[PDB]
């Protein structure tokens, strides 16, 4: 159980980085697809406004 | 939709200003016209010169304000007679006093004709007012427009 466990926690050590750069950039999709739609909706107002 | 204290402070900017009053008519409207004194003159020419190279606006309506120096009319002292040059011209313009044209005469037709000139004069003016009058209208109407295509523009970038 101790050796088993030993590995577990260094492979959850090495994830360090990983799963912080994962959820930066999940972050940053949902901002840009937000802004995005933003976009759509306001430029087809404007198309019928035009 | 403006104030006295509206030209009073925006105008304040560039330097202080001892009056700022809306040309207003009458009936209480605004005239389109306003007139702003400040206290130096090197103060009016840098405002004078940075409305012109610039764009000042005033409201949320984006219309910024023409800006030109003030002519002075003044009718307090009118013009007396001894300041007229009283020379010789004046005697030949002098000759007869003013009355009315008599009809079918030289003067009258005359008169005629420089009645004909001012009003054409005067429809001239009218056109031109008529132009610029539809001009505005017709940019009025695109507030709506341009404002979108530029925010779309600008937040697509």
């Amino acid at each position: 159980v101790e050796k088993n466990m030993k590995d577990a926690k260094d492979k959850l050590e090495s994830e360090m980085e990983d799963a912080y750069h994962e959820h930066q950039a999940n972050l940053l999709r949902q901002d840009l697809m937000r802004r995005q739609e933003e976009l759509r909706r306001m430029e087809e107002l404007h198309s019928q406004e035009m | 939709y403006v104030s006295n204290e509206l030209l009073e402070e925006a105008f304040s900017v560039f330097g202080q200003v001892e009056r700022a009053v809306v040309i207003v008519d009458d009936r209480g409207r605004p005239s389109g016209k306003g007139i702003v004194e400040f206290s130096g003159k090197p103060a009016a020419r840098k405002a004078l010169d940075r409305c012109s190279e610039g764009s000042f606006l005033l409201t949320t309506f984006p219309r910024p304000v023409t800006v030109e120096p003030m002519d002075q009319l003044d009718d307090e002292e009118g013009l007396p007679e001894k300041l007229v040059i009283k020379n010789q011209q004046f005697h030949k313009e002098r000759e007869q006093p003013p009355r009315f044209a008599q009809p079918g005469s030289f003067e009258y037709e005359y008169a005629m004709r420089w009645k004909a000139l001012i009003e054409m004069e005067k429809q001239q003016q009218d056109q031109v007012d008529r132009n610029i009058k539809e001009a505005r209208e017709k940019l009025e109407m695109e507030m709506e427009a341009a404002r979108h295509e530029h925010q779309v523009m600008l937040m697509r970038q």
